[PDB]
Formats: C-alpha cells, structure tokens, sequence
C-alpha cells in the first residue's frame, strides 16, 4: 500500500518541513554522545508517505478521540526517530516500536525537538552509531527521521525536574 | 505495550530543569500517529 512521493525543494511544503527540522535543533545534555555534535542538518530528501489504509486507520482513531474530548483531537506534528522507520512507513506504528524502558513507560515516543528524535535514529542512546562506521556522530551516513501527525487528545501532563 | 493513564489519550513529558528543551509525547495506540513525511538527512560538522 505505501508510496513515497518526493517533494521538490521549491515546494513550500518542503520548505516548511525543513524549517521545522532545522529550527528545533538544540544542544543536548549528553554533549552529543547519543546523536552527534551538530547545530544543523543537510536535508537530502523529503518524501510524503501515502498509504490509504494506514491513513484511514489514523482518521478513524482520531474521530474516536475527538468525540471523547469535546471535538478536539489535539493533533500535533512531531518527530520520531527509530531504526525501524522502513517498517513503520509500510506497516504503521504498533507495539514493536514501543520504547519499554522509557521515562513515561512503554509506548511510542515523539518529540518536538528534531535533535531529540535524532538521538534515537541508530537505537536507544544512539546504539553503536551508524552501521558503516560505528559512529554516533557520523557526518557521512544518511539518516532518516519521520515527521508525524499525532493525535494527543486529552494529555496527561508529567513534569520532569 | 502499556495503557494510557485513565481518562487520558497520551502523556506529555513537560521538560523541567533544562529551560531550552521542548516537550516529548507518548501514545499507547499506534493508530494515534500517521508518518506523513520521511526526511533523509545528514548532521553537519560545526564550522
Ligand atoms: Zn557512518
């Protein structure tokens, strides 16, 4: 079912996505250990992910949540980083992209900071780095993040001091 | 997978301490997210 459609760099949609990657990079408390030392990205490609059946699965749940929450889905655009990007875009998110050891228990994690999702591209804590060079700060290897539509509905607020 | 806190659909990790961090979020049902964009990129070495 899944099709990847390239966006031209001239498309305003390419631009607004890139602006959200670039402008949400921050410095991390690990000094770069997990995700590398950088202040910005070289964006190589952006593809729109098109799967009718996954999209309907999403809108169906969205309508449920919305009707449980005074017609407010509380939909956001958030980043997700994972070594299983290719499975996610073909088969969707489910419990095998859960982070069972996470700060907020076992579920699927998303971030407003692009650089936070970048720490997870090669696994938890960056794993062993890129497959080719074993380098969590590799400047050569191509990485992939997802930018995702996420239904939050009524959100449990947890403080993390 | 674990369940959402009762009466809730998601968890928002509000950052405290690190005044610059943005939030993280957790959902407990895969149908609550759709992967709209696949971004292929490299990190850049700072000048
Ligand atoms: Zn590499």
């Amino acid at each position: 079912g899944t099709i990847l459609i390239d966006l031209s760099p001239d498309d305003k949609e390419f631009q607004s996505v890139e602006e959200e990657m670039q402008s949400t990079v921050r410095e991390h408390r690990d000094g770069g250990h997990a995700g590398g030392i950088f202040n910005r990205y070289n964006i190589l490609k952006i593809q729109k992910v098109c799967n009718k059946k996954l999209w309907e699965r999403y809108t169906h749940r969205r309508k449920e949540v919305s009707e449980e929450n005074h017609n407010h889905a509380n939909e956001r655009m958030l980043f997700h980083g994972s070594p299983f990007v290719n499975a996610i875009i073909h088969k969707g998110f489910d419990e095998r992209h859960a982070y069972i050891g996470g700060m907020f228990g076992a579920g699927i994690y998303f971030a407003e900071n692009s650089s936070k999702s970048n720490q997870y591209v090669y696994g938890i804590g960056g794993g062993t780095g890129c497959p080719v060079h074993k380098d969590r700060s590799c400047y050569i290897c191509h990485r992939q993040l997802l930018f995702c539509r996420v239904t939050l509905g009524k959100s449990f607020l947890q403080f993390s001091a | 997978m674990a369940h959402s806190p009762p009466g809730h659909h998601s968890v928002t990790g509000r950052p405290s301490v690190n005044g610059l961090a943005l939030a993280e979020y957790v959902i407990y049902r895969g149908e609550q997210a759709y992967p709209e964009y696949l971004i292929t990129y490299q990190i850049m070495r700072p000048e």
